[PDB]
């Protein structure tokens, strides 16, 4: 139909936009965030991608949870992703923030961010490399180019 | 005279009603006093174009160099009774009475 | 046709500030040892398309404690403003010949200062406050400078006219002339576009992207476009006042073709200080142009108004 | 001679922006006193024309007042010219 | 390398480079094939409306010479 | 007529950019969300309460060098006058007038932030 | 006649209302740079352009030190607006129904205040016919101000010098 | 053993004073930092192409 093929080319492009323009929010937590910088160093240019890093949440696509999310802190990181306006998305990379890690039977550790925020990718590894990283950041991506708003609102 | 004349006084007179009635901070009685000075500004080279009057055409900047004299006094009080006081308000300057 | 004309000026503008984000990443990439935007298209040519689609797809929020007039006033006076000050460049013919066309930019330009003010006080958050007060201070040294500055370099000049400062220029160049000048003014454009070192009202290390912190989706993009349109002027303008190219009536495109790769050359130079360079505290800004540029900029005033008058080289009125 | 020496020594070596703004604004002060050009910058600036030359009308008694403006009677702006 | 930022800048030069040609096109499309007349003082305001009184069609750039005097 | 003409596209320009904004997307808008930004936790303050200005004198003497400057401004018309001399006694006075008035604030520690 | 110079007198008036009512130094400032603006293309239509600008950028400038001035001592809680406050809301009611009451008795007759006798009549008619020819007047009569004028320059130069003193003594304190 | 990482005071000469004045008036440092950034703008990046390169591992 028509009004299909229109709504299934508008949806493409706007899916595109939202793939190739991704803003972190510049948020690490503890170990995990060396590897987010190597992966910003020129060695594996997250930049290239269309990744950068912005400081405020406002301005922010992605947050990628990397590292130890304690009680103390959930309610901060609660606060900075809902002020992320939507579409908003999160990654969570390592053990520490998958599930809980090396401090899995701790006191003060909580047993995964996807408790907190709603998780989209879940990247393994203490610290997972670079590499696994961007290869979390493409399957990020693959995943958002399957999505179909417009595609789902027609047929509404 | 005609209607622009007119308008020019008459936000003149509203500048200078708006400085006699207080209301509760100073800064806003300096806005008011800076918005007379402007008023006049317009007013005097209104006047002063129309009559091609050309030696007179340098007044209307005497006239802005003095107004930004008063309003740097201005400010310099104005921090003076914040810093005694806390507060700009108009109702803190009763020391003295009449 | 003027609605053509200024079609022909606005649109171009925007594409041209679009491709200098992108330019702006790709020099500091390869500055940083890295490559910059590679992947979108064709050596990254859509990525300013894929940012800017996603930005006006993206939601935009008015905070709680916003003053939501003001709030949407800041950027469409920061974008405004940001396009209204190329109407009266000469490219070789302005859009907008105007006999004081100087006095214009400058008053332009302070009417600018206010938008990152009003949103930063608008948000209504500490950071935002933080970064306005930080445009006030700076904007204070940098507009009294500037001022003097521009006064000695019309002065060599004769008027306020930049078709007559193309005449001027006809022979040899205003940063022969006056490099010190030059280099002053350098300097307080710097300043007066919120570039490296003295990028302090969105300094991202000390404050959350600063005055711009509650902006978001459409919002921001307007403060960014607004800001680079500002870097592509006072950069045109520069290249106008002190590196003056030779106008031939009959084909003028040879004029635009150096007025063009001047201009490109100095925004490259803003990329490459950028990438350079530490930032400054903003007291030691104020303190670097009152103690060192100011002094300076007074006795330069005194040469230049002297210049002419003990050379018998005054220029003609008109 | 000795201590102002020293006092343009320690100035040119903690404050160099002062010693060369005080020394531009005394240059500026001084030299057009001394120039020679001053006066032909005045008189460049009245010989140029912004207003209409108004006749005088002719009493016979008018030797310097040229007839016609090719006349050799009038200002002359041959000075100018090889300039 | 360093060349793979030329594509932008050459875009970037390509936009910029529209604003002054088409102001000069115009120029010239508008003013009958010559330059926009330049009107800073009355003198060249009452020159420009002479000229306009004068061509006999409304339009200063329609110039008239030895053939319309006589 | 042709500045009002661009100011007004300008303007139109603007306005309809952020209308396209606020309109286009999907809006989902909660307490949480719209909350103030402070790295994660809730101000304990307002954003309104007084802020301290350690630079107030330096903004007076701005105001000051700022009619200064607009006294010298008209000079490229006045250096085209008949006495050049008597401009170019004025214009130094006033110059000199301003370099003293910084050189008295810089002596007496005006440009000097608050402690 | 296009009644450009009447419709920016009326917004230099309606300005000046804001500005009055005073709801807090944000929004006084606010409507003292639109009144600058306006005032600036007022006088710019009158012939004045040096002047215009003049003024708008001393007030740009002035407006911005108010600016601080006003979110360092002059703030509150809950800043006033025009709405906020039945007293300011009053007041800019007052004015702006005063400044419409004397337009339309200007538009519909020859309006004679109490004060002076206005015309309601051509803004162009008052215009003259005369011309001048390869300078502008106005920047003559202003650059007048040092050949012309020595006794005002110096005057304003001690003025000038004698506020930063002054200044600077109110504030010392002690 | 140890040594101090800024204990020299400059010397006092007519010439090393000018040098330090042309150094102030004459941003000779910044320009020195200008000339570094461009040598590593003309200087080969140091990325690779992934995930169609990878970058090198150990058993
Ligand atoms: C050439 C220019 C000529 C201008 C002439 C006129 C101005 C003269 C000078 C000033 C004097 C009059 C000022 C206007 C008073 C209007 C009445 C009032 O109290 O308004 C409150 C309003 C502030 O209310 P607020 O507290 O922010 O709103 C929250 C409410 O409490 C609660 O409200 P809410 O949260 O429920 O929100 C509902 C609604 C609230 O919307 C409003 O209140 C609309 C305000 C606009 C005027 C409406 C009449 O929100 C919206 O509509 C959203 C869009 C708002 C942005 C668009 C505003 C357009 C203004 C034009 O004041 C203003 O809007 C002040 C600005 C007015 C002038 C705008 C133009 C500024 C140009 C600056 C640069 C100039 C350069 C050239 C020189
Ligand atoms: C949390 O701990 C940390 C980490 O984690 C663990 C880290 O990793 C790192 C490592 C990170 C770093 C070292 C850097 C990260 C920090 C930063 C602050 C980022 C640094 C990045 C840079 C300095 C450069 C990157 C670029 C940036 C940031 C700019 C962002 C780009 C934009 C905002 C672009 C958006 C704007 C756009 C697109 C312009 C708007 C669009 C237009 C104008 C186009 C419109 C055109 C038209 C309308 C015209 C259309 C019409 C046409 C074509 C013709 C029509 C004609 C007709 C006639 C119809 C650190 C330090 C860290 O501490
Ligand atoms: C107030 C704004 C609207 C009125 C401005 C003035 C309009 C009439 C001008 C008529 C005279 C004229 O054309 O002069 C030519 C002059 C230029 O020519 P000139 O001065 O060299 O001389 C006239 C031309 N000759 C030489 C032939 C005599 O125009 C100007 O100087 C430009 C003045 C601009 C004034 C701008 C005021 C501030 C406006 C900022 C708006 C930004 C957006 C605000 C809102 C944002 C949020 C919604
Ligand atoms: C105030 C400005 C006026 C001049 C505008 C000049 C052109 C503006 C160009 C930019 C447009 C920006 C939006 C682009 C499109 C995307 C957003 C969109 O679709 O918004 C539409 C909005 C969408 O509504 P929404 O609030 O659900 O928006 C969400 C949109 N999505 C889902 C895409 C995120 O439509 C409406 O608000 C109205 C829909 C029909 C209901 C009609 C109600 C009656 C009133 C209006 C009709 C006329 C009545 C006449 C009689 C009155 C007396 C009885
Ligand atoms: C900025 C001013 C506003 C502009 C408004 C829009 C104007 C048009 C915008 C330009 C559209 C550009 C589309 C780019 C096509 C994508 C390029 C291509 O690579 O994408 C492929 C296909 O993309 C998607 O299938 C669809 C993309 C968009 C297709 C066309 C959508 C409709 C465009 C025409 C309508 C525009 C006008 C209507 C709106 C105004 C999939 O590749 P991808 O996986 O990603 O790349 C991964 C990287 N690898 C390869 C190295 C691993
Ligand atoms: C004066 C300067 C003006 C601005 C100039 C801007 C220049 C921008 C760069 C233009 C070069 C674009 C080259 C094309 C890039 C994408 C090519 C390709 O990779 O993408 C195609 C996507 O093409 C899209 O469908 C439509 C074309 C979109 C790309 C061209 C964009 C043209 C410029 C956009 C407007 C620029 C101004 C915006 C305002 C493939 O997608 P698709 O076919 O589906 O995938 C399925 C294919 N299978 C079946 C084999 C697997
Ligand atoms: C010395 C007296 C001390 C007691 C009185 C003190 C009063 C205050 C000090 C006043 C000093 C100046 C008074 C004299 C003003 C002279 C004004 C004018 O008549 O002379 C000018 C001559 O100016 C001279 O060049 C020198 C002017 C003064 C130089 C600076 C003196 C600064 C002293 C004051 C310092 C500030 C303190 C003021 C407040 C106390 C004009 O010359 P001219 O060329 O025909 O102008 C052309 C006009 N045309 C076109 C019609 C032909
Ligand atoms: C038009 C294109 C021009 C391009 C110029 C580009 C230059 C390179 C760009 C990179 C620099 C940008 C980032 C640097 C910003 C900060 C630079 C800076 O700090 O400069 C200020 C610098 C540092 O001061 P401090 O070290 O803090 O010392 C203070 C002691 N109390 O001081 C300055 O003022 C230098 C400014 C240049 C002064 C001009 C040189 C004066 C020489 C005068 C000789 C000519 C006299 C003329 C009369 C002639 C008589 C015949
Ligand atoms: C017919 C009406 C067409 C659109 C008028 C919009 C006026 C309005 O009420 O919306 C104000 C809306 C924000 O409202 P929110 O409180 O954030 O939530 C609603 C989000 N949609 O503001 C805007 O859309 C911008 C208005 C255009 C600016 C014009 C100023 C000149
Ligand atoms: C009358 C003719 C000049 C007309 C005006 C000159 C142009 C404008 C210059 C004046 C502007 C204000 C001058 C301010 C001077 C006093 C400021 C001051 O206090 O300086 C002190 C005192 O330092 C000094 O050394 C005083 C400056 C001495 C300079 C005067 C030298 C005289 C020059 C003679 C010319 C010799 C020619 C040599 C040519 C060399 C090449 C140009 C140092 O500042 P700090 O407070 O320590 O900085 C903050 C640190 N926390
Ligand atoms: C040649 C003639 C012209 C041909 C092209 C004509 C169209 C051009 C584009 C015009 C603008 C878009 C028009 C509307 C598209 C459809 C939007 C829509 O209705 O989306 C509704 C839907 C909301 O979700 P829903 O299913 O309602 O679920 C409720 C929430 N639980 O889903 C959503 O809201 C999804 C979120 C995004 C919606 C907005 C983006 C739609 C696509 C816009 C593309 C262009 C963007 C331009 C941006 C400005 C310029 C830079
Ligand atoms: S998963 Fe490992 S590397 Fe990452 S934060 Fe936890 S302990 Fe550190």
């Amino acid at each position: 139909s028509r009004g299909e093929y229109v709504v299934a080319k508008l949806d493409d492009l706007v899916n595109w936009a939202r793939r190739s323009s991704l803003w972190p929010m510049t948020f690490g937590l503890a170990c995990c965030a060396v590897e987010m910088m190597h992966m910003a160093a020129p060695r594996y240019d997250m930049d290239r991608f269309g990744v950068v890093f912005r400081a405020s949440p406002r301005q922010s696509d992605v947050m990628i949870v990397a590292g130890t999310l304690t009680n103390k802190m959930a309610p901060a990181l609660r606060k900075v992703y809902d002020q992320m306006p939507e579409p908003r998305y999160v990654v969570s990379m390592g053990s520490c923030a998958n599930g809980g890690g090396y401090y899995h039977y701790s006191y003060s550790v909580v047993r995964g961010c996807d408790r907190i925020v709603p998780v989209d990718i879940y990247v393994p590894g203490c610290p997972p490399t670079a590499e696994a990283l961007l290869y979390g950041i493409l399957q990020l991506q693959r995943k958002i180019k399957r999505e179909k708003r417009l595609r789902i609102w027609y047929r509404r | 005279m005609p209607l622009v004349y007119m308008n020019i006084i008459m936000a003149f007179a509203i500048a200078l009603a708006g400085l006699l009635m207080y209301r509760s901070h100073l800064m806003s009685s300096l806005l008011c006093l800076e918005g007379m000075m402007l008023s006049l500004f317009i007013m005097s080279t209104l006047i002063i174009l129309n009559t091609h009057f050309t030696l007179a055409n340098m007044m209307p900047i005497i006239l802005l160099v003095f107004a930004a004299c008063e309003a740097a006094l201005g400010l310099s009080l104005l921090v003076m009774v914040s810093n005694t006081y806390g507060t700009d308000y108009v109702q803190n300057l009763n020391l003295l009475q009449c | 046709m003027f609605m053509i004309n200024i079609l022909s000026l606005i649109i171009p503008i925007l594409l041209a500030v679009a491709f200098l984000t992108l330019v702006e990443r790709k020099v500091l990439g390869y500055m940083q040892l890295r490559k910059g935007p590679n992947v979108v298209g064709p050596y990254g040519l859509l990525q300013p398309i894929a940012d800017a689609l996603k930005l006006f797809t993206k939601e935009p929020l008015r905070p709680a404690t916003s003053s939501i007039s003001m709030f949407i006033i800041a950027p469409i006076l920061a974008l405004s403003l940001a396009l209204t000050m190329w109407v009266p460049l000469p490219m070789p013919y302005p859009l907008i010949n105007m006999n004081l066309g100087v006095l214009f930019m400058l008053a332009m330009s302070s009417l600018a200062v206010y938008s990152i003010l009003w949103s930063g006080w608008a948000s209504n958050s500490k950071y935002a406050l933080i970064g306005a007060l930080r445009a006030v201070a700076q904007t204070i040294s940098y507009e009294v400078t500037l001022a003097i500055i521009l006064l000695s370099v019309l002065l060599m000049n004769g008027s306020y006219t930049l078709s007559t400062l193309i005449t001027t220029q006809e022979h040899i160049w205003m940063i022969f002339t006056s490099w010190p000048l030059a280099m002053m003014w350098f300097i307080s454009t710097l300043a007066e576009t919120n570039r490296a070192p003295f990028d302090l009202t969105e300094g991202e290390s000390e404050l959350v992207s600063g005055f711009n912190v509650e902006y978001a989706a459409g919002p921001f993009a307007m403060f960014f476009m607004a800001e680079y349109a500002n870097i592509i002027m006072m950069n045109a303008f520069t290249a106008i006042l002190f590196l003056g190219a030779s106008h031939d009536p009959h084909t003028p495109e040879l004029y635009t073709i150096n007025f063009v790769l001047k201009t490109l050359a100095l925004t490259i130079t803003f990329l490459w200080i950028r990438a350079s360079y530490p930032r400054f505290r903003y007291d030691q800004l104020m303190h670097l142009l009152w103690k060192s540029f100011l002094p300076l900029t007074l006795a330069l005033c005194m040469w230049h108004i002297s210049l002419p008058i003990m050379t018998a080289s005054i220029p003609p009125q008109s | 001679a000795g201590r102002i020496a020293s006092f343009l020594k320690n100035a040119w070596a903690k404050e160099p922006v002062l010693v060369a703004s005080f020394a531009i604004g005394g240059l500026a002060i001084i030299l057009p006193s001394l120039s020679p050009y001053t006066n032909y910058a005045i008189r460049i600036n009245r010989a140029t024309p912004y207003n209409y030359p108004v006749p005088l009308r002719d009493d016979g008694n008018m030797p310097d007042v040229p007839s016609h403006p090719q006349d050799p009677q009038g200002p002359s702006l041959e000075w100018l010219k090889n300039l | 390398m360093w060349f793979e930022i030329l594509p932008g800048i050459a875009v970037m030069a390509a936009c910029l480079f529209i604003p002054g040609m088409a102001t000069a096109h115009i120029h010239k499309f508008t003013n009958g094939g010559k330059e926009k007349r330049v009107a800073h003082f009355s003198y060249q305001w009452n020159l420009m409306e002479r000229d306009r009184c004068i061509s006999g069609v409304n339009r200063y750039h329609v110039t008239k010479g030895l053939e319309n005097i006589d | 007529m042709n500045i009002m003409l661009t100011l007004l596209t300008n303007v139109t320009l603007a306005s309809l950019l952020v209308l396209i904004a606020f309109w286009l997307p999907q809006l989902n808008a909660y307490s949480e969300k719209t909350s103030p930004y402070e790295c994660g936790f809730d101000p304990m303050g307002s954003a309104r309460l007084p802020f301290s200005m350690k630079f107030f004198l330096v903004a007076i003497t701005f105001l000051l060098f700022d009619l200064e400057i607009a006294l010298l401004l008209p000079l490229p018309w006045a250096s085209q006058t008949n006495n050049l001399k008597t401009m170019l006694t004025m214009a130094l006075f006033l110059l000199i007038l301003l370099a003293a008035s910084l050189a008295y604030e810089w002596t007496q520690k005006g440009l000097e932030w608050a402690e | 006649t296009m009644y450009i110079a009447f419709i920016l007198s009326t917004i230099f008036v309606i300005g000046f209302v804001g500005f009055s009512s005073k709801p807090s130094p944000i929004y006084g400032g606010l409507g003292l740079i639109v009144s600058g603006g306006v005032g600036c293309g007022i006088v710019l239509n009158f012939g004045g352009s040096f002047l215009g600008l003049m003024v708008f950028l001393i007030y740009l400038g002035g407006m911005l030190v108010v600016f601080g001035y006003t979110t360092a001592m002059a703030t509150e809680m809950y800043p006033e607006v025009w709405v906020s406050n039945k007293t300011v809301f009053g007041a800019f009611v007052s004015g702006l129904m005063m400044e419409f009451c004397m337009v339309y008795y200007a538009l519909k007759e020859e309006e004679v205040e109490i004060i002076f006798k206005f015309n309601g009549l051509g803004d162009w008619v008052i215009y003259d016919t005369g011309d001048s020819g390869f300078f502008s007047e106005e920047a003559m009569g202003i650059a007048a101000l040092y050949s012309y004028g020595t006794w005002l320059v110096i005057v304003t130069g001690w003025s000038l010098l004698i506020g930063v003193v002054v200044i600077m003594e109110i504030t010392r304190g002690n | 053993t140890y040594k101090f990482v800024n204990m020299r005071e400059p010397s006092m000469d007519m010439k090393s004073v000018t040098d330090r004045a042309a150094q102030t008036l004459l941003w000779t440092e910044l320009v020195r930092g200008l000339g570094m950034t461009l040598s590593y703008l003309f200087r080969e990046p140091a990325t690779i192409n992934y995930p169609f390169e990878k970058g090198p591992l150990s058993p």
